[PDB]
């Protein structure tokens, strides 16, 4: 999971 | 497992940023195995969208030269986040094809066969039977890792999770998750014995395995059924059976059929299709060793365009000669050898109707077909059905089955149509 924008 | 081919991008971040987000890490690895870090998910519009060349569901290997091994999420993370306007990335596109691409039933993405193992613990172990849970992990779950499963629940317990279940489950129900744990060959072999025991045989059964199943599947079986059950199958065949239709199920079930060549024989296709007309309709009686032979030596494309150039010379295709020709259990196993050969899958499109269309339902029929091609041809087998019946198999499994075990058929189903 967590999806982290970059 | 899957298919892998490599690829750098170089992207210009836009304000929204690179436009992706990642996942993965060691401290949070996306499966159960691989610790890396994958685009999860794409912005419409952002700096990779436009390029175009990043896929979800990419990995990526390094960033501005900087590795992505066995990196913590944050680690990761702040690679992006110090990274500069010009980022370049080499990522790894990667196919999942894995299998049959036919097939309901895929393997499921975040495996973990002890916390499986666990949950049907936990389901067996509450007062009643949670039989929705162990229907929901087990008809979702590929058959190699309902094997893993098995493996841990024994550990786990001291127990056969088969055995277990066997007292936690009744009826139909039953049957089915009992099959969906044994092997391809295990299930196979057993639904061999199960039709050969007993004087009298289900002949009904015998045939449609022994005639739609592969060398290569065959070839197992003979080795499991030999393990199984101290016997060999060529034996108990010869033993349950008689007459030209014994001959037939024992050239079958031998599995030494001629192999897909890369040559097409079309010599070979016009004397095959010659020879099967003049054994049978143009004769009278039917040289019958000789029909055996040509559909169980010649190869499967092989025998497609012998019927077809078969119909060349008779007036009446393959199928209505072998009505016209014989008769019982030898005209049973001819006609379905012919469908197997010609369209395997509308042939269990045809027996999964039959075994539902009337009065009741031949379980044993449904059961069988749902569990033995759920990762083989299940996609082309409703494709043939939804075709033919104009209502989907999902629609007919509705109709006539009911409760926990009619949401275990329509999981192996896999969805409507
Ligand atoms: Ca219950
Ligand atoms: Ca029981
Ligand atoms: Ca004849
Ligand atoms: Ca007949
Ligand atoms: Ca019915």
């Amino acid at each position: 999971q967590s999806e982290t924008s970059v | 497992d899957y298919l892998v081919t490599e690829e750098e991008i170089n992207l210009t971040r836009g304000p929204s940023g690179l436009g992706f987000n990642i996942v993965g890490g060691t401290d949070q690895q996306y499966v159960s195995n691989d610790s890396g870090i994958y685009v999860s998910r794409i912005k419409e519009n952002g700096a990779a969208a436009l390029d175009g060349r990043l896929q979800e569901g990419d990995k990526i290997l390094s960033v501005n030269g900087q590795d992505l091994k066995n990196l913590l999420h944050q680690d990761a993370v702040d690679l992006f986040r110090n990274a500069g306007y010009a980022v370049s990335l080499r990522v790894q596109h990667r196919l999942q094809v894995q299998g049959s691409a036919y097939g309901s039933v895929k393997a499921y993405t975040n495996f973990d066969a002890e916390r499986d193992a666990l949950n049907i613990e936990t389901a067996i172990k509450t007062k009643g039977v949670d039989e929705v849970t162990i229907v929901n992990i087990l008809t979702n779950r590929s058959n190699e890792q309902r094997q893993d499963i098995a493996f841990a629940y024994q550990r786990r317990t001291k127990k056969e999770l088969a055995s277990a279940l066997k007292s936690a489950l009744s009826g139909h129900l039953e049957t089915v998750i009992l099959g969906l744990l044994k092997t391809p060959a295990q299930y196979d072999a057993s639904e061999l014995k199960a039709s050969m025991k007993g004087l009298g045989t289900d002949e009904d059964s015998l045939i449609e395995i022994i005639c739609s199943r592969t060398n290569q599947e065959l070839q197992e079986i003979n080795r499991v059924y030999k393990e199984m059950y101290k016997t060999d199958l060529e034996k108990d065949i010869i033993s349950d059976t008689s007459g030209d239709f014994r001959k037939l199920m024992v050239a079958l079930a031998k599995g030494r059929r001629a192999e897909d060549g890369s040559v097409i024989d079309y010599e070979l296709i016009d004397q095959d299709a010659r020879d099967l007309y003049d054994a049978g309709v143009k004769r009278k009686g039917t040289d019958v060793p000789k029909w055996i032979s040509i559909m169980t030596e010649r190869s499967v494309p092989h025998l497609q365009k012998v019927f077809d150039r078969y119909k060349s010379y008779s007036p009446y295709d393959m199928l209505e000669s072998i009505r016209k020709e014989v008769k019982g259990d030898l005209e049973n196993a001819f006609l379905n050898l012919v469908q197997c050969i010609q369209n395997k899958p509308l042939y269990f499109a045809d027996r999964l109707y039959d075994s539902m269309k009337g009065k009741g339902t031949r379980d044993k029929v449904l059961i069988r077909i749902m569990v033995s091609r759920s990762e083989v041809d299940m996609l082309k087998i409703r494709s043939e059905f939804k075709r033919k019946y104009g209502k989907s198999l999902y629609y007919y499994i509705q109709q006539d089955t009911k409760g926990d075990y009619q949401k275990a058929l329509l999981y192996l189903c896999g969805g409507d149509d």
